[PDB]
RNA sequence: GGCCAGCAUCAGUUUUGGUGGCAGGAUAAAUCCAUAGGAAUGUAGCUUGCCUCGGUAAGUAUUAUAGCCUGUG
RNA sequence: AGAACUGGCGAUGCGGGAUGAACCGAACGUAGAGUUAAGGUGCCGGAAUACACGCUCAUCAGACACCACAAAAGGUGUUAGUUCAUCUAGACAGCCGGACGGUGGCCAUGGAAGUCGGAAUCCGCUAAGGAGUGUGUAACAACUCACCGGCCGAAUGAACUA
RNA sequence: GCAGUCAAGCGUUCAUAGCGACAUUGCUUUUUGAUUCUUCGAUGUCGGCUCUUCCUAUCAUACCGAAGCAGAAUUCGGUAA
RNA sequence: GCUCCACACAAUAUAGAUGGAUACGAAUAAGGCGUCCUUGUGGCGUCGCUGAACCAUAGCAGGCUAGCAACGGUGCACUUGGCGGAAAGGCCUUGGGUGCUUGCUGGCGAAUUGCAAUGUCAUUUUGCGUGGGGAUAAAUCAUUUGUAUACGACUUAGA
């Protein structure tokens, strides 16, 4: 009904910093920093205390307001990720071929590599994304834990490690071999 | 109101610049269009994509080199987009078209020259906030155009030229207000203010 | 990718005068087959008492 | 630092007792305080010192000075006028340089061409010192 | 059959290229500069 | 909404919803239980087991215990003194901040504090709680008591609730062919610790009902004494 | 052009014995008297069997409004006879006056509901009294104290074909 | 003695401004002036928890250290 | 399709619908000034990229004869309305627990315990709890839902019309 | 196709005055793959040699989902000329 | 004979001067300028709300002269160096020389075009003739070899 304004509170952390000139986004924290182009969006952050910034949408429509909503959830996920983190696994299955995956060094992009998948000599491989660092499981068998500041970098590497070992001219009801994402927990754990 | 207004191509709705200067050429006014590669449409790109397309199936069927040309530079889109706006099989139509120019970037000496917009034409004026729009040059690269890449170089280095020219006038400028204002409050400024200068 | 033919929105004079026709016989039609409670009180209407006395 | 930037999104909210020029219409160019909002686009403008009879007016065709004073809701013409003339506003709007720009262009409309001719005598003459101080520093 | 136009069979020719068949063309163009720079000395030399 | 609403579900479940109907009878029968009893109570329990509450029902026949919704126990027991049903009786319903829970009785007051203070029965962990005790999975094959009792008269886990272990318990569980296992003998959790939603359903999903539970109480009306007090046991 | 209220009045050409016949009377809103008159006799004919022949216009007078500077809300019950029968509407407006409200009004339902002036028909406007008697929210968001809202995008007119200033949204 | 135009005022057709006196409305309604009352999107004062030591939030307070509406003349 | 009457053409120019046997306008000597219709006022094309209020993102909308055959509805694409219900003795959604006992109800039998097969579907206690809405075992178990209770809080849900 | 039944809706009493979407009952040559060794007046021409071009309502090639797809092989569906 | 610099008169017309096409980039739910520091998506002040702006505009279509205040402004031919390749052909700049300077104050001519007639003031090109510079070739027809061909055409050879 082309409401006069609407607006959403996004708690800051009190050891987060986030500076906003332009509609492009920043933030700081112990584990490191983010960055964001917003400026699609059109919405206008506000700060009031420090601690609390209230972006806001006059005369939107309701579309306008869900583009608020997801506007304040990046950054409610950019602030856990900055503070918190994330860390995500990957458990891999195999029925009489073991899975031999291994991270290389190729064109020293770090590129993850997999073997013997399914009996295939074909040598897969994918590019490690900027950020998330790739770290197989202490004292945990067949498994894999990536991790990284953005939940954006480490869902896309996941998606392309399920993605890259999907079978192909078989059933699935008995072909059960593949990566599949066992976790996506905070990397605190338990803070 | 001056011999030729070189108009700037980027931010401009493709329709409303072509049908002012359609006009402003039948008037005899000269104009040349510049940065016509950042010329700007309404919609999603996939919709100008999907546009152009519809442009480019169409031919003469026996001799397909006599029928219809669909130009992939930005700035002979742009041209396309005028010159069904004018009578260019009249003779009238033929001396107004000679007039109009229209180049990517801003080739010299255009680029020492001062440029003008339209503010009807902005797409930043009519358009709607928060609106897709298509970019010309992105639709013109998807159309097979080749030289997106090598305009950008002379684009960056005009843009590092006129800045360090606007830095050096600049610097000038502030000697010259200073000089200016050291002047206040002398009879002769005291009078102009009454005058109204 | 490759565009299909879009039908044409010409007017198609032929056929305006043949949907005319057929229009006005369809009204003869619906002419010819003619032969064979109060809403109440608007909801939410800040005054609904006042218009009862 | 600690402190989280935001800057600035320093909009020129509507309000009552906001003041606004209008621009076109019998009462243009002429100051009136918003008493009132009446809709999204509309705005009940009153500008009783300025003498333009209080009406509603769409915001499309006036323009929102910065300039602003304290004025309850629904306030009568003489509150208004009360409140006019204790903030005094019309000294801060000729204070402003947008009025003086404009009393600048309006006292250029009226130039006489004799008045013309001394001003070009005069800013000959400005101009001449003006060049003078150049290069000399 | 696979086009040759095919992106997986292109793929498999980049990921190919990379071993042997990047280096016999890099040692071949450093024989030809070899060869090349021989004979500009044996020009040079009368 | 006007459109690109969530649908609701359609479930055809012979049960439909009691109403305000059900609350103004409840309102009633409190009422009466008020004018009839003498003595009455606030139970405080956040969950019972239902037959562990059938038990207590059926432990006197000389008292009732008109169990409903907090709001409705107090606006029968009256939200203010302006309110109240008899004199100090809104006082009784200012202590209540938990499940309730009355108990009007004719019973001696002595005798059900003695009652209460006497019962007590097993439960679950109810999650927010202290561990009742720490115990760890075998690393061998899991079983469906989790281990907590001897294996060579423990069950091997039924393979349907094996992908809840995954997903709902965190478990690293790997169902090989012929029963459910674990590569390392995972621990359920430490003694002591608040336990988390997921742990409680994991020692309920092995059964473990270490935990204990005893109604408690806060006070008590008197008609006699037309005054509430403060007596509370646990 | 702007819509004039207006008041009718008639009394059906008195005959042989019945003296005095009973008056009545109906507000109405036309651009002119005329058009009011037209509606006026449009009424009488659906709410009695008279007719513009046997009756007559007793008197005709505007209604301004008692404080056209005063805003005010201004329920209105509505019905439009199309595209299926005719059925009950309500809406709210803030506006001015009641002539300006009804003009709003029109220029909704011609909007929302591409209704004809000939079909709609105002049952009956009167003024919200008192604050909380709105219901809908795009009235009652206008009521909140101190409310102030921006205009991000303020495109200044430009007369001239040309301008060199690349001219700004501020604001 | 012929060809082409300007100027001043005139006859008909006709277009666009300035400006003055009148008739009509509820003898316009407003605004404004005095008054009898009402309320909050509660004005001053007072009261309650807070605290960067004084503004928040809710009760009172219908004009008070702002104001609004209704009817009357 | 078969009859009557009113009209254009035939014999008809002119302006507009890009043109057209029918559409709208329209009283055809040669010209000037002026005022208009249909039809338009971004360019071709003479005229405002005028004003004020509402809806439209269409992966070829729309400017279409569209108050006509496809046209009955389907879209979790939008906006405004009508009706029926709940509610600070707590509205929807959100997270946790209960979801009881004759009972493993009566008929098929290597086995159906609510959920492989048939006719009923109550009492007992509750705030509620269905001889059971679904997932799954050989059965069980277990998970889950209809409804209640535990926590924040206020407007929420369904059917139709435009 | 013919005859019939309930009604989500419509319509002055009101569906039972009348209609009515989606469904449904009885027939068109046999319930034991038995028969089906029936093939029944086109009054008018259609069909073929070289060869260009266009469409999807896609046989195949290319990419995918489902199907008792364990494999192979196969069916449908989406894009794709 | 040809080509370059100018001037002497002509013809040729202009798609149409009658002061100046006055140069940062990006965004428009943001920015230009000045200042300051802790140099940053930093603090403060200032500004738009249009070019209705800035320079220049006085002298016979812009004369002949006398001085005053400063060593500025500017046309012309030289002259030092640098930058510009997207269609650069353009810009900045050092040193004097030579004119004007309405920055300021004075001495004369304007007439008769008769009450206006755009009342002629710009270049695109071309020729002759002047006076100051610079050097003295190609293609085709024809014959002829073929890497080619209907003829045309293509590729070579012959002082």
């Amino acid at each position: 009904m082309k409401y006069i304004q609407t607006e959403q509170q996004i708690e800051v952390p009190e050891g987060v910093t986030v500076s906003i000139k332009s509609r492009i986004v920043k933030v700081v924290g112990p584990r490191g920093t983010l960055t964001k182009n917003l400026k699609h969006i059109d919405v206008t952050f506000t700060k009031v205390n420090n601690q609390l910034i209230k972006v806001a949408v006059h005369n939107g429509g309701r579309k306008h307001v869900a583009a608020l909503r997801t506007v304040k959830s990046l950054v409610d996920n950019m602030i856990t990720g900055v503070t918190k983190g994330y860390k995500y696994k990957m458990r891999y299955v195999y029925a009489h071929f073991p899975i031999n995956v291994n991270i290389v060094e190729k064109d020293g992009a770090k590129f993850i590599e997999v073997r013997n998948f399914l009996g295939d000599k074909k040598i897969r491989n994918v590019p490690v994304r900027d950020g998330v660092t790739i770290e197989f499981s202490t004292n945990v068998k067949d498994e894999i834990v990536l991790s990284g500041n953005s939940v954006e970098d480490v869902s896309q590497n996941a998606a392309d490690l399920q993605q890259i070992c999907r079978v192909r001219n078989k059933d699935i009801r008995k072909f059960l071999d593949g990566i599949y994402v066992s976790h996506k927990g905070f990397i605190t754990e338990d803070l | 109101v001056e011999p030729v207004v070189v108009i700037d191509g980027k931010g401009h709705l493709v329709g409303r610049l072509a049908s002012v200067v359609a006009k402003q050429l039948l008037n005899g006014q000269k104009i040349v269009v510049v940065r016509a590669e950042e010329l700007n449409i309404s919609g999603e790109f996939f919709r100008n994509k999907l546009k152009y397309h519809d442009f480019l199936r169409k031919a003469t069927a026996f001799n397909k080199t006599r029928g219809p040309f669909h130009f992939r530079a930005p700035s002979r889109i742009f041209y396309k987009a005028l010159r069904g706006m004018v009578s260019h099989k009249t003779a009238r139509g033929k001396a107004a078209l000679e007039r109009l120019k229209v180049f990517e970037g801003i080739p010299p000496p255009y680029d020492k020259k001062k440029r003008v917009v339209v503010p009807q034409a902005l797409r930043v004026l009519r358009l709607k906030p928060g609106r897709k729009y298509t970019t010309l040059g992105k639709l013109s690269t998807s159309v097979g155009w080749k030289y997106e890449d090598v305009v950008a170089k002379l684009e960056a280095k005009r843009k590092v030229s006129s800045a360090e020219y606007y830095a050096k006038k600049r610097a000038f400028t502030k000697k010259v207000a200073s000089a200016n204002a050291t002047a206040a409050e002398s009879d002769v400024a005291k009078q102009l203010a009454a005058l109204g200068y | 990718m490759r565009v299909r033919k879009r039908q044409s929105r010409r007017t198609s004079t032929k056929l305006k005068e043949g949907i005319k026709k057929k229009a006005s016989a369809h009204r003869k039609k619906e002419k010819k087959m003619a032969k064979k409670k109060d809403p109440g009180i608007p909801s939410n209407f800040p005054y609904k008492a006042k218009i009862l006395e | 630092s600690t402190d989280s930037i935001v800057k600035a999104s320093n909009w020129r909210l509507v309000e009552v007792g906001r003041v606004v020029l209008i621009k076109k219409g019998q009462s243009a160019g002429k100051l009136a305080a918003i008493v009132e909002i009446i809709d999204q686009k509309k705005v009940l403008i009153d500008g009783p010192k300025a003498g333009v009879p209080r009406q509603a007016i769409n915001l499309g065709q006036v323009v929102l000075t910065p300039l602003t004073f304290a004025l309850p809701r629904g306030a009568r013409t003489a509150t208004v006028s009360k409140k006019w003339a204790a903030a005094a506003v019309c000294e801060k709007w000729a204070a402003s340089s947008w009025a003086k720009k404009i009393a600048q262009r309006e006292r250029r409309a009226a130039l006489t061409d004799f008045e013309r001719f001394q001003v070009m005598v005069l800013r000959k003459q400005k101009r001449y010192t003006v060049k003078k101080a150049l290069a000399k520093a | 059959a696979k086009s040759l136009r095919a992106s997986s069979h292109l793929n498999a020719k980049s990921v190919k290229r990379r071993g042997v068949f990047q280096k016999a063309v890099d040692a071949r163009e450093q024989r030809i500069s070899d060869k090349l720079k021989e004979d500009l000395l044996k020009q040079k030399l009368e | 909404m006007p459109r690109s609403k969530r649908s609701k579900l359609v479930t055809l479940a012979q049960t439909d919803k009691k109403g305000r109907e059900n609350k103004e009878r409840i309102f009633d029968e409190v009422r009466e239980a008020l004018d009839t009893y003498r003595y009455v109570w606030v139970l405080h329990l956040d969950d019972v087991r239902t037959p562990v509450l059938q038990e207590i029902r059926t432990s006197w026949a000389g008292s009732k215990l008109i169990m409903g919704k907090r709001k409705v126990l107090q606006k029968a027991l009256g939200e203010k003194r302006e309110e109240e049903y008899k004199e100090n009786l809104y006082q009784l319903s200012k202590l209540c901040s938990g499940v309730t829970g009355l108990l009007f009785t004719d019973e001696d007051v002595n005798t059900v504090k003695e009652y209460f203070k006497s019962y007590v029965r097993s439960d679950y962990s109810r999650p927010n709680t202290k561990a009742p005790l720490t115990f760890t999975i075998p690393e061998g094959i899991v079983y469906s008591r989790g281990g907590q009792i001897p294996a060579e008269e423990d069950v091997p886990m039924i393979h349907s609730l094996e992908p809840t272990m995954r997903n709902k318990f965190e478990i690293p569980t790997k169902i090989k062919a012929g029963k459910i296992t674990i590569d390392s003998p995972y621990l359920v959790c430490t003694e002591g610790e608040k336990l988390d939603v997921r742990q409680a359903l994991i020692l309920k999903q092995f059964g473990i009902a270490a935990s204990e539970f005893k109604v408690k109480v806060s006070a008590y009306y008197d008609n006699d004494s037309s005054t509430v007090e403060s007596t509370n046991i646990n | 052009a702007h819509f004039k209220e207006y008041q009718v009045i008639g009394r059906r050409l008195p005959t042989e014995s019945v003296p005095e016949p009973k008056l009545f009377r109906m507000r109405i809103f036309a651009s002119n008297e005329v058009i009011a008159k037209s509606r006026y006799w449009y009424f009488l004919q659906k709410l009695h069997k008279v007719k513009k022949a046997s009756g007559e216009i007793v008197s005709i007078n505007q209604i301004n409004e008692a404080h056209p500077t005063k805003v005010k809300n201004f329920g209105v019950w509505v019905r439009y006879d199309s595209r299926s029968g005719t059925h009950n509407m309500y809406k709210e407006i803030r506006d001015v006056s009641r002539v300006a409200a009804v003009e709003t009004l029109y220029q909704d339902m011609a909007a929302r509901h591409r209704a004809r002036f000939r079909s709609i028909h105002i049952l009956k406007v009167a003024e919200i009294e008192k604050t909380a008697d709105v219901k809908r929210q795009y009235v009652k968001q206008f009521l909140t104290k101190d409310l102030k809202f921006p205009l991000p995008h303020r495109v200044q007119k430009s007369t001239k074909t040309f301008s060199y200033k690349r001219p700004s949204t501020f604001y």
